[PDB]
RNA sequence: AUUGCGAUAACGAACGACCUUAACCACUAAUAGUGGUGCUAGCAUUUGCUGGUUCCACUUCUUAGAGGGACUA
RNA sequence: GGAGCCAGCGAGUCUAACCUUGGCCGAGAGGUCUUGGUAAUCUUGUGAAACUCCGUCGUGCUGGGGAUAGAGCAUUGUAAUUAUUGCUCUUCAACGAGGAAUUCCUAGUAAGCGCAAGUCAUCAGCUUGCGUUGAUUACGUCCCUGCCCUGUAC
C-alpha cells in the first residue's frame, strides 16, 4: 500500500541532464525512519510525497 | 456647487473616465444602463464593484462612465476599475476617513487590480 | 444504414413513449440512441418542450440542455 | 433579502448573490474538499469568484502558479491547438455548459466532481532515461499539471470527427474518471506509466 | 420615460422590424431575392421575405445614436471578409445599392431627413416613433 | 575580467573592456478634453432622463517639450 | 445567413492633380457632380478582423476544400495575345492530420487575427512596423552540438 513521507530537506540536482532532484524524506507515520530518494518534478520543503515502495534507496 | 469628483480607470489601452456626484443611485455607461454592458459572459466582471461592498452604498450617489479606446474585452476592465477608485475618492473627501479605509480593506483582499493598474506594456523591438 | 429525415408513425409514436425515460437530452442524444438526422432533432425538441413533457434548464442554440421533468 | 431599490433597477438575482459568491452565480465553493491530503496545498479552491476569466500573472515566480484557480487552470488547457490559440471566451462558454451536464447525469455538485477526476487521475511514480530506464518518484506539483492534460487531450481526440460536442466528451470524462472506470482515455494512460516503472524499479 | 437606449440591441430591432412590416408603406426595391447584399457574401440573405425590413429596422435605431451618417459610412459598416481564395482574407464593402434605396424609403415615410453638413440625421417624427416602440417592448416582460 | 587581500629582489608605470529608453512626479501649451450658460428636440411629468447647436470657466484625463526621482536594498 | 460592435503605428495636391467626405446611377466591379486638407485641425472615431448573440446544415470527400477550365462585363497603360487586376454565372481536382530527418521559442512572450508603409501608371501569397485576443511548460544541466580557459624539441 501507499506510504506518505514529508520532504525536509533539499539535496541537489541529478541525472545526465539535471532532470531529477534528490531529495531527504521523512516519514509521515511516524517520524525518523528518514530515506532519501529521487523526485522528477519541481519539489519544496513540506511538500508530501507517495511512496509506493518503501525499502528501496536512492543511488550514492 | 453640488459635491463630485473624477477619476479614471485604465488597462492596455482602453481608458474609462467616471463622474461622480450626489443624486440617486443611477449607474450609466456611454448612456446605457449598466445591465446592458456586452458581452455577456463578462458582465459579472462589472458587477463585482457592486456587489462586494453592497448595494446600500450607492443609493446617494450618481455613475456615469465613458469609455473610448481598446478592445472589447480590455475595456471591460477598465470600467470596473474607475468605479472602484471613484467611489473612495467620493468617501475620502465627503465623509470620515474610517469608511473610506474600509471600502480598500474589501476591495483590496478581493483583487489588487481593482485599484491598481497592472503595469504591463508591450515588449520593445 | 442512414438516419432518417422525414417522420414515420412508428417513430413518432416511439419518441413520446422513449424521451421520458432519460436523464439528459440534446441533439446528441437523440441522433444517438434514437435514429433521427440531426435536422429532426432541433424539430423535435421545441416540440416536446412547447407540449410540456421535457423541461429546459439552459437554451444556447450551439448547445440544449433537457432533464428528465 | 435586502431588495434596496435603485434608479437603474438591478435585477432581483443579482441582489441576492449580494450574501455570498457563487462560481457562476451558481454552485457554492463551500463544502468542496480535497480528498487526498498529498494535493491539499496544490489544489486551490478556497478562494471564491464569479467568473473562470481573469487578468492574472502568474509565470513569473516558478511556485506562484499553483494559487490560480483550478477551474481557470481548466480553462486554459482547451485553448489547446492553434485554430483555438488566444479564444479564451470560447472555452469560458465550454465550461459554464460542461458544469450543467455533470449537475444532470449524477446529482452532485459539479465542482466536486471535478476536483475527484484531478486526484484520482495525476501518476504516481514514473521513469527517466538513464540505453536504459529507471524508476523514479514524481512530485506533487506536477501530478496536478499532468492530470489537466490527460483529462483535456482525451476529450479532444474523443469530440473530433464528432457529433457529440465538446462540452458532451469533457462532460463523460470527468464523470468516469471520478469513478475508476478504465473506460476513460486518461485511467488508461496512468496504469500505463505506473506498470512500466514497476517493471523496471 | 424611456429612451432607445435602455433596450437591447437585437430586440428593438426584432420588434421595429415586425411593426415595420406590418404597416406596409415601406417600399421595397423589387429586385430583392436576386442580390447579395455584398460582394464578399456567398449566398444570398437566407431569410428570403423578411430580410429588408430587418436592415430597415436597423438603420434607424443607428442614425438616431449618432449626429448624421451617409452611404459611404454604411457601407464600411456592414462589409465583412471575402474569402478571396488560395489567398489571405481581406476587408471589403457591401453593397451601395442595397443601403442607398433603404435610406430614400424611410425618409418618404419621414423618419429621417437631409442635414446640413451632409448625410441624414433624425427627424423629431422618427424621435417620436421609436420612442413609442421602446416603451412597449419593456412594458411586454 | 590584469577584478582584489596578502606575501616579497623588486619598485613605480601604459591601451582595450557614456549615452538613450520603460517609470513616477512641480512647468507648459491648447489644432486635445471636461463642466457650466443661452437656444432647442423627444419621453415623463418630484422636475427629471437621453440628445442637437452661442459664449464662459478649467488642465485632472490627452498632448508634447522641458526639469527632478537605487547604491546590492 | 442575419444582428451586435471595439484599435494603434503611418501617409497625403498649386510643381499642380495626392488622400477623399457628401448627393445621384449601377447586381457588382465601377461611373458621375461637388467638397475639406500643405494637416494634433480634413480623409479619420481610418465603425479593421478574429470575436459575441439568434437561425440553417448533421457527419455523408458533405453545404468541408477551390486547383484546372468556359462565356461575358469593367479599370490602368502607347500596347494586356503566351492574357495586370477586379466582378458575375458555370466547371468542382488532390487533400481523411502526413516516414526518415529538421526550425523557432521562457511573458503581454509563443500562436491566432487584421491594418499601415516600402517598391509603384497598373500589379504581392513579399519585407518592416503597429495594434487586437492571449496559453501550456522550466527557473535546470553538460547527455548531444558548439565555443572558451588552465607533459614534451615537438
Amino acid at each position: 500500500p501507499v506510504t506518505l513521507a514529508k520532504v525536509i530537506k533539499v539535496l541537489g540536482r541529478t541525472g545526465s541532464r539535471g532532470g531529477v532532484t534528490q531529495v531527504r524524506v521523512e516519514f509521515l507515520e511516524d517520524t525518523s525512519r528518514t530515506i532519501v530518494r529521487n523526485v522528477k518534478g519541481p519539489v519544496r520543503e513540506n511538500d508530501i510525497l507517495v511512496l509506493m515502495e518503501s525499502e528501496r534507496e536512492a543511488r550514492r | 456647487a453640488v459635491p463630485s469628483v473624477q477619476t479614471f480607470g485604465k488597462k492596455k489601452s482602453a481608458t474609462a473616465v467616471a463622474h461622480v456626484k450626489a443624486g440617486k443611485g443611477l449607474i450609466k455607461v456611454n448612456g446605457s444602463p449598466i445591465t446592458l454592458v456586452e458581452p455577456e459572459i463578462l458582465r459579472f466582471k462589472v458587477y463585482e464593484p457592486l456587489l462586494l461592498v453592497g448595494l446600500d452604498k450607492f443609493s446617494n450617489i450618481d455613475i456615469r462612465v465613458r469609455v473610448t479606446g481598446g478592445g472589447h474585452v480590455s475595456q471591460v476592465y477598465a470600467i470596473r476599475q474607475a468605479i472602484a477608485k471613484g467611489l473612495v475618492a467620493y468617501h475620502q473627501k465627503y465623509v470620515d476617513e474610517q469608511s473610506k479605509n474600509e471600502l480598500k480593506k474589501a476591495f483590496t483582499s478581493y483583487d489588487r487590480t481593482l485599484l491598481i493598474a497592472d503595469s504591463r506594456r508591450p515588449e520593445p523591438k | 444504414a442512414q438516419h432518417a429525415v422525414i417522420l414515420d408513425q412508428e417513430k413518432y409514436d416511439r419518441i413520446l413513449k422513449e424521451v421520458p425515460t432519460y436523464r439528459y437530452v440534446s441533439v446528441s442524444v437523440l441522433v444517438d440512441r434514437l435514429k433521427i438526422g440531426g435536422s429532426l432533432a432541433r424539430i423535435a425538441l421545441r416540440h416536446l418542450e412547447k407540449e410540456g413533457i421535457i423541461k429546459p434548464i439552459s437554451k444556447h442554440s450551439k448547445q440544449a440542455i433537457y432533464t428528465r421533468a | 433579502f435586502t431588495p434596496v431599490v435603485l434608479a437603474t433597477p438591478i435585477p432581483e438575482e443579482v441582489q441576492q448573490a449580494q450574501t455570498e459568491i457563487k462560481l457562476f452565480n451558481k454552485w457554492s465553493f463551500e463544502e468542496v474538499e480535497v480528498k487526498d491530503a498529498s494535493l491539499v496545498d496544490y489544489v486551490q479552491v478556497r478562494q471564491p469568484i464569479f467568473v473562470a476569466h481573469t487578468a492574472g500573472r502568474y509565470a513569473n515566480k516558478r511556485f506562484r502558479k499553483a494559487q490560480c484557480p483550478i477551474i481557470e487552470r481548466l480553462t486554459n488547457s482547451l485553448m489547446m491547438n492553434g485554430r483555438n490559440n488566444g479564444k479564451k471566451l470560447k472555452a469560458v462558454r465550454i465550461i459554464k455548459h460542461t458544469l450543467d451536464i455533470i449537475n444532470v447525469l449524477t446529482d452532485q455538485n459539479p465542482i466536486q466532481v471535478v476536483v475527484d477526476a484531478i486526484t484520482n487521475t495525476g501518476p504516481r511514480e514514473d521513469t527517466t532515461r538513464v540505453a536504459r530506464r529507471q524508476a523514479v518518484d514524481v512530485s506533487p506539483l506536477r501530478r496536478v499539471n499532468q492530470a489537466i492534460a490527460l483529462l483535456t487531450i482525451g476529450a479532444r481526440e474523443a469530440a473530433f470527427r464528432n457529433i457529440k460536442t465538446i462540452a458532451e466528451t469533457l462532460a463523460e470524462e470527468l464523470i468516469n474518471a471520478a469513478k475508476g472506470s478504465s473506460t476513460s482515455y486518461a485511467i488508461k494512460k496512468k496504469d500505463e506509466l505506473e506498470r512500466v516503472a514497476k517493471s523496471n524499479r | 420615460g424611456v429612451s432607445v437606449r435602455d433596450v437591447a440591441a437585437q430586440d428593438f430591432i426584432n420588434a421595429y422590424a415586425s411593426f415595420l412590416q406590418r404597416q406596409g408603406k415601406l417600399e421595397v426595391p423589387g429586385y430583392v431575392d436576386i442580390v447579395k447584399t455584398s460582394s464578399g457574401n456567398e449566398m444570398p440573405p437566407q431569410d428570403a421575405e423578411g430580410w429588408f425590413y430587418k436592415r430597415a429596422a436597423s438603420v434607424a435605431r443607428h442614425i438616431y445614436m449618432r449626429k448624421q451618417v451617409g452611404v459611404g459610412k454604411l457601407n464600411k459598416l456592414y462589409g465583412g471578409a471575402k474569402s478571396r481564395g488560395v489567398r489571405p482574407y481581406k476587408h471589403i464593402d457591401a453593397s451601395g445599392s442595397i443601403n442607398r434605396k433603404v435610406l430614400q424609403a424611410l425618409e418618404k415615410i419621414g423618419i429621417v431627413e437631409i442635414s446640413p453638413k451632409g448625410g441624414r440625421r433624425i427627424s423629431e417624427n422618427g424621435q417620436r416613433d421609436l420612442d413609442r416602440i421602446a416603451a412597449q417592448t419593456l412594458e411586454e416582460d
